[PDB]
């Protein structure tokens, strides 16, 4: 909340420390790319649960301008706090589809999350 | 208002006291009476149930709604047993003993 950001994109997950990896690099490489200025490159904030994204910060912690805020995509708060007013892009993702048996009932969360940000 | 507070913070956030406040604090609240040494001890030795709701009502704003009676009162023989029972809305020509709980909502006095 201290710090300031505007212009920059927010990836709210639904990570667990059990849940299987999304290969979180493939959104951060073309967001990354070499073809952009670097102040034209957009900060990413990544929000979700710490113990997920330790498990892939070995694949992101050779890029410039990434931050993580450890919470939950579904609290107010942290949405606030990372400015959710003034991104260019919210990009919601789940990681525990598999645990759920009825596949119709595997975008609870991420309808969930919409409508939150929406309202 | 309370609901949206909580939702937006999941927590319950404390505030300084004002005259907003203090006055919000005024309710009624859930009690239970006894008879035995109150200002209505004179009445539930055989008084009925409706003196006693209009004299609460009158006096002190109070409502009652229901008695809370031990269990082994209508015998004639004395009993150990402390249990009471619920007896909701009695009329107005209910009796009363003296060994009974009244269930009342009064108000918030400071």
């Amino acid at each position: 909340a201290m710090t300031v950001l505007s212009g920059h994109v927010v990836v709210c997950i639904f990570g667990d420390v059990s849940s299987a990896l999304i290969g979180l690099r493939n959104l951060v490489m073309p967001l990354r790319a070499s073809n952009f200025h670097y102040h034209e490159l957009k900060h990413i904030v990544f929000v979700g649960s710490i113990e997920y994204l330790k498990r892939e910060w070995e694949t992101l912690h050779n890029f410039p301008k990434v931050s993580i805020l450890p919470g939950t995509p579904l609290s107010r708060a942290d949405l606030r706090a990372v400015n959710i007013n003034l991104c260019d892009m919210c990009v919601i993702l789940s990681a525990n589809q598999n645990n759920i048996d009825d596949t119709s009932l595997q975008d609870k969360e991420c309808i969930l999350a919409s409508l939150n940000i929406k309202s | 208002e309370l609901e949206a507070l909580i939702a937006e913070e999941n927590a319950l956030r404390g505030g300084y006291s004002t005259p907003q406040t203090l006055a919000n604090r005024d309710r009624c609240r859930v009690a239970q009476l006894a008879l035995l040494d109150g200002p209505f001890a004179d009445l539930g030795d055989g008084g009925c149930y409706g003196d006693l709701f209009c004299k609460a009502l009158k006096t002190y704003n109070m409502l009652c709604f229901g008695i809370y009676r031990l269990r082994d009162a209508h015998l004639s023989t004395p009993s150990q047993c402390t249990k009471r029972y619920v007896i909701t809305n009695p009329p107005y020509e209910f009796e009363l003993v003296p060994t009974d709980l009244i269930f009342c909502l009064m108000q918030f006095d400071s």
